């Protein structure tokens, strides 16, 4: 019943820590955040709908040893894959949202997340609704290769359309936002929005090395431009209200 | 070249009198047996040789009076990434690609085809040009990843192909994409949004640099060979999974051999997939781009 | 100040019997007689005070639950160009303007309310968003001009300010822009391309100066009284010319004497002229805008 | 007959001079070319006609001695005012077109200048042809005050509207191109074009350090990003030429 807070180091009663939205009360570090919780974080209660919640990934590739990785971090997350997506309420407003969670392979993007994604911004588009997305992720899934690349592309497909409809997205980015989804869905929000201290580039240091032989942090890209607002999860759901009412289909 | 190692071992005893006439017999079919069946590794080398032909190499010998356009509106005027406007057939064109450079010193002057963020956005700001003059869009793919580290991050190299990305998605002019070097992930799809993408049948396709995938997932970078082959990233692999429209052939060696031979091929590409288009109306045509990147993955539902 | 010294001169000799209560009835009627009465130079340093209301002193009395929104997708966050979203009696709007900060070190903050190029393309993406979801957009007008220099020309200064202009110019949506300290020629009018333009009393606009009008034009910098009253910066002169469309009055010896009673005017100002645009529709709205702007100027055909 | 080179301060024929577009023999230096010339330059005999050639600027501001300014400018130059317009011909392809003149009050813009470039723009508008504009400019009139300043909205507004019909504007900077000019007009075309060394900037030195108590070359500029293109005059009339054939109306 324990996390400990990778930060400072201080051990701490998880009921009210989660209470807490994963709050460190000592040092007030971000702790991550599951996708059920995020959602239950920002929803009215017993709003929320989960659109596709039995989608599992397949080897295009033949990739080794793939469908038993994925098998891993099922049996230890409790998802059948690394993105919670589907309708919920706030406020008495509707709206599509997609959490990533990092724990299933590090979020990293394949097929199945760019599928979701895909048919709840197209469910949105029919809709009228706001989409907001939760960003967690390492980059595209290396064991789909070619095709986790082209989600960049199939889900920049939906969103623009989705855009071109009128419709507010919301591009929320948590701890950690890098690789092809940052270069993807999670930079191009009508509002960006990210957490104290979160993590955000593009090619990490063992990539750009190979490929070719604290600056990433939040708080660092609203200074140089990226970040409509840093939000302390304390004022999460009073400003994702008022962005949703202020967006409001009069 | 690793793979040239044999031909190495052919030619060094014809230098050193009926043996001759044999061994350069036995070196015509050997040198075409080999050539004609290519490892996907072979393929990797191939498209890493510093004479493979760049952007501007094939440009004269496609486009009739190609007039470069430089800068982003913005910042800087990105080596890297080049752009113009000139003819194709008659018809007015945009084009743009990444700019590998010919040799060591114009490698450094073009960052060797890796783009900042100043070139997505000079590509970007072309081809709004020619979806307003409804120009047809034709993009030479040729880098080893986007520019990276902290500059370029700290300028939104992440924004700058986002940006790319949803703007390409919606362009209502025809696009066309051809890998010619390496395609470099994210880097290669920022000018990639293509209606019908099409590869030279040695060029790369990859989220990751064999060598990456090495470092990462067999935690050993020694070990490129296996990753490639293992990640399927030569022309054959990606036609097969529906990701590409078509493939080019290649001279004998490789494309650098023969420019102009192989400049040839690459408009006539161009001039077919360009003809597939011309049904397809203004709104059509992005749609169709739509329908293209909508459709692809695999999953179980 | 330099006209408050017959008003010190006279708070002098009451603070050394029958005197007192005729100088103080005295200090009355003159301190109302000066403030009621003020020449276009008195206007300039009173718009010139430190302590004048600021941008973001007047959104909270005026708009509901404003929300900061910072940065221009590019390179930086200007801190001198502020914006966000709220409310106006229920509907929302967009909001932006350039910010003067407080204090000294304040000032130093904001680099006094002058925006970098990277203000101007956060102030466009923010209207940008406006049109797209309908709001209108209220612009506050406060900059002695846009930041010069090698670093802001460097970054396309010159490009930010055009870009807005052609780019405000057929926004499908209601702007509204009001100067509340001066209007620095072009850095104001890059986020003044207004379907009604509206001036605080004792605000300045001018495509220069009076100190550089001064130091061009009567070739001695000391003499910019006499340039300010021949270049016709008031918000009267303005107002003949028929450039704005109204003047609010201001509290007497200043806006920021009283910011709440000012701020409650600039709101039915605001309130007033955006029920004038709500017969015109989105494309309507663009075309009111165009034939404002084409038709300022005199010339003899 | 002669005219002498500022840069090399070699002196010169004139003659031959004008048939090298006023080009420096010697160092290459690119002298101011009038606009009647700039327009001979360009556009195919007998092709050209004017607009509004007798246009006179007026006194809104009654500023001391100005209308006696220019009539000192008048006399000297030839022209009525700082800009000529009309439209041409360039190997067989219509246009309207702009020339600034910087001997005529430092070509700066007021009244006349911002009516004349937006009734060519505005012809171009209805009549479907690319529009051309040669900056040559100080900034704005201070003579005219607030109006000068307005000019800058007045011009981007035909400007765009021209833009919005799809239809070519090409900004020509020739030197030199500063303030109010360089920071409407002058910045927006669909192409970009300069010469080389001319000097492009905004606010000047002088303005700049009362206002509040070689980075402006072309070619620095290209670098910097703003110059599609830096043009030697030996290949502008080349350069529009393929220029307004790939955007002819097919
Ligand atoms: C088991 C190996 C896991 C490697 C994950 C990894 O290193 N991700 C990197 C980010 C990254 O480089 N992502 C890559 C990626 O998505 C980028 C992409 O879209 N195009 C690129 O060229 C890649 C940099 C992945 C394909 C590896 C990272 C570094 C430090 C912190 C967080 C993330
Ligand atoms: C007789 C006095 C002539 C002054 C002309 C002048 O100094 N122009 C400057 C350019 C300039 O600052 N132009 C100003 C101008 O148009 C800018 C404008 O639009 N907004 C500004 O704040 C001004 C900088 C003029 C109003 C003075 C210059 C300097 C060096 C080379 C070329 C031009
Ligand atoms: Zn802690
Ligand atoms: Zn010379």
């Amino acid at each position: 019943i324990m996390t400990k807070c990778p930060k400072c180091k201080k051990i701490m009663y998880t009921k009210e820590l989660a209470e807490n939205l994963n709050v460190c009360f000592n040092c007030d570090h971000h702790i991550a955040l599951t996708a059920y919780k995020r959602i239950e974080a920002i929803s009215d209660e017993g709003s929320f709908t989960e659109f596709d919640k039995g989608m599992t990934s397949a080897n295009p590739l033949d990739f080794p040893s793939y469908l038993e990785k994925i098998e891993k971090d099922q049996q230890k997350t409790g998802l059948k894959e690394a993105v919670v997506t589907g309708t919920a309420q706030l406020d008495g407003m509707k709206f599509g949202v997609a959490v990533m969670d990092s724990r299933f392979r590090m979020g990293s993007m394949g097929s199945v997340i760019g599928e979701k994604i895909c048919r709840i911004i197209d469910y949105c588009t029919e809709n009228r609704l706001p989409f907001i997305l939760f960003s967690a992720s390492g980059g595209a899934r290396m064991q789909e290769g070619i095709i986790s690349l082209m989600q960049m592309g199939k889900t920049s497909v939906s969103l623009k359309r989705h855009s071109d409809a009128g419709l507010l997205y919301i591009s929320y980015l948590t701890h950690p936002t890098t690789g092809g989804v940052s270069a993807s869905f999670a930079s191009v929000g009508d509002i960006n929005l990210s957490e104290p201290k979160a993590l955000i580039g593009f090619a990490g240091r063992r990539v750009i090395e190979q490929t070719i032989n604290d600056f990433q942090t939040a708080e660092f890209l609203l200074e140089h431009g990226q970040l409509d607002k840093v939000v302390h999860r304390n004022d999460m759901r009073q400003t994702l209200s008022e962005i949703l009412k202020i967006h409001q289909e009069v | 070249l690793d793979f040239e190692k044999p031909l190495f071992e052919i030619r060094n005893k014809i230098e050193s009198q009926e043996e001759i006439d044999m061994l350069e017999a036995s070196l015509e079919r050997e040198t075409k047996k080999i050539y004609t069946n290519l490892k996907p590794w072979d393929r990797v080398q191939i498209a890493r040789l510093q004479e493979r032909p760049t952007t501007l190499d094939y440009i004269p010998y496609i486009f009739d009076s190609f007039m470069e356009l430089h800068g982003d509106r913005n910042f800087r005027d990105d080596p890297a990434m080049i752009g113009g406007i000139g003819f194709l057939n008659g018809r007015a064109v945009t084009v743009i690609g990444q700019q590998r450079g010919k040799d060591t010193k114009d490698n450094i002057y073009r960052n060797f085809g890796m783009a900042h963020p100043e070139g997505y956005r000079k590509a970007l700001r072309l081809m709004k040009q020619a979806e307003k003059f409804n120009r047809p869009i034709f993009t030479f793919i040729d880098t080893k990843g986007a520019y990276p580290g902290k500059a370029a991050e700290e300028r939104g190299q992440s924004e700058s192909i986002a940006t790319n990305l949803i703007e390409m998605a919606s362009l209502k002019v025809p696009v066309i994409a051809i890998v010619i070097g390496e395609g470099g992930s994210g880097g290669a799809l920022g000018i990639g949004i293509a209606n019908k993408v099409l590869m030279l049948e040695n060029s790369t396709y990859s989220v990751i640099s064999p060598e990456g995938a090495a470092a990462l997932l067999w935690k050993d970078s020694n070990l490129a060979k296996i990753a490639a082959e293992t990640m399927k990233i030569t022309a054959h692999d990606i036609k097969q999974l529906g990701i590409i429209d078509d493939v080019i052939s290649e001279p004998l060696g490789g494309a650098h051999k023969d420019i102009e031979q192989q400049a040839l091929a690459i408009k006539s590409a161009f001039v077919a997939q360009l003809d597939s288009l011309e049904s397809l109306s203004r709104d059509e045509i992005a749609n169709d781009r739509f329908e293209k990147f909508r459709n692809i993955g695999s999953y179980i539902e």
